[PDB]
């Protein structure tokens, strides 16, 4: 399974 | 063995047709396994083997939703890359991002990913010891910033040492029956007769696993210093791979010419000749 | 920055002419992932060609890996078009059984 990105650039 | 579990993440933006198409794809080893795609009715998550059909549902309606929240943040990273590059909408931008686990002959991660690529160039990638961080420009040097002083790179860190080695386990386990082993290459070598007093000895190697061969065409023993076509290696789709090696010599001399196969699966190294 | 498509056309198992098959068509080293794929036939499309689903390699250069059945006669000559906004030139690779 996949996860949730927590940070964006 | 040696096996990862890889996801790769595709968004591009297309100004005037509506909002930016986002496409996540699962892959144990080379073998695909799952996908999502935006460009849908009402997307969702899906297998890409019979194998994948035995998990839980639960398992689809997490990944859904996971990915959806993923692809609405990857919406403002292609508006915050505007933002930073100081370019423009109207454009079509897209992100790549490959992340995911990477195992030895133990259950341990060997290396992990997170890399992010903007407009075919790198932008950002966690380096290999998961804790810093590699900014391919001043733009991504902003990004990099945002990341080390957050501390951002807990989460990726405690995803791919950790979930990420289960899962894969998970995935080689239910899926044992199908996924390619290691296989050896079949050759052969073809000739065909090319226009002007010369055959043209082509030399194959098909149903292979992993796709890291080595083809290779020798006169009388050493190094050639004529001129060979070479492709590049190809999936047959049936998991395996082929590729195929041709110099172009005189009618008659096809004897001195001997191809040389390399692969992992061959204990001794292959050497073929015409008939 | 845009990338140029890779076309290269082939059989999946020896190509005995007359037996049921596998063509492929592998469209590689390409950027961005908007591309049309359609395999044919003397001309005219063939109507459930299967393509990959959108992924990539280490470098980042795109990859999709379009199949359909096809049972390869005496003649009847295969190939695969492509459009994309990398060229305003469709390149048409055709099957050669040898390569």
């Amino acid at each position: 399974s996949e996860f949730l990105l927590e940070k964006r650039i | 063995g040696p096996h990862s579990l890889r996801y790769f993440h595709t968004a591009v933006s297309r100004p005037g047709l509506g909002k930016p198409r986002f496409i996540s794809v699962g892959y144990v080893d080379d073998t695909q396994f799952v996908r999502f795609d935006s460009d849908a009715e009402n997307p969702r998550y899906e297998p890409r083997v019979r194998w994948m059909e035995q998990v839980e549902p639960e398992y689809w309606e997490r990944n859904t939703q996971i990915a959806k929240g993923n692809e609405q943040i990857f919406r403002v990273n292609l508006r915050t890359a505007l933002r930073y590059y100081n370019q423009s909408a109207g454009g079509s931008h897209t992100f790549q991002r490959m992340y995911g686990c990477e195992v030895g002959s133990d259950w341990r991660l060997l290396r992990g990913y997170e890399q992010y690529a903007y407009d075919g160039c790198d932008y950002i990638a966690l380096n290999e010891d998961l804790k810093t961080w590699t900014a391919a420009d001043m733009a991504a040097l902003i990004t990099k910033h945002k990341w080390e002083q957050a501390g951002d790179a807990e989460r990726d860190r405690a995803y791919l040492e950790g979930t990420c080695v289960e899962w894969l386990r998970r995935y080689l386990q239910l899926g044992n029956a199908t996924l390619p082993r290691t296989d050896s290459p079949k050759a052969h070598v073809t000739r065909h007769s090319r226009p002007e007093d010369k055959v043209t000895l082509r030399c194959w190697a098909l149903g292979f696993y992993p796709a890291d061969i080595t083809l290779t065409w020798q006169l009388n023993g050493e190094e050639l210093t004529q001129d060979m076509e070479l492709v590049e290696t190809r999936p047959a789709g049936d998991g395996t791979f082929q590729k195929w090696a041709s110099v172009v010599v005189p009618l008659g001399k096809e004897q001195y010419y001997t191809c040389h196969v390399y692969h992992q699966g061959l204990p001794e190294p292959l050497t073929l000749r015409w008939e | 920055i845009q990338k140029t498509p890779q076309i290269q056309v082939y059989s999946r198992h020896p190509p005995e002419n007359g037996k049921p098959n596998i063509l492929n068509c592998y469209v590689t080293q390409f950027h961005p992932p908007h591309i049309e794929i359609q395999m044919l036939k003397n001309g005219k499309k063939i109507p459930k060609v299967e393509m990959s689903d959108m992924s990539f390699s280490k470098d980042w250069s795109f990859y999709i890996l379009a199949h359909t059945e096809f049972t390869p006669t005496e003649t009847d000559t295969y190939a695969c078009r492509v459009k994309h906004d990398s060229m305003a030139e469709p390149k048409t690779v055709y099957w050669d059984r040898d390569m």
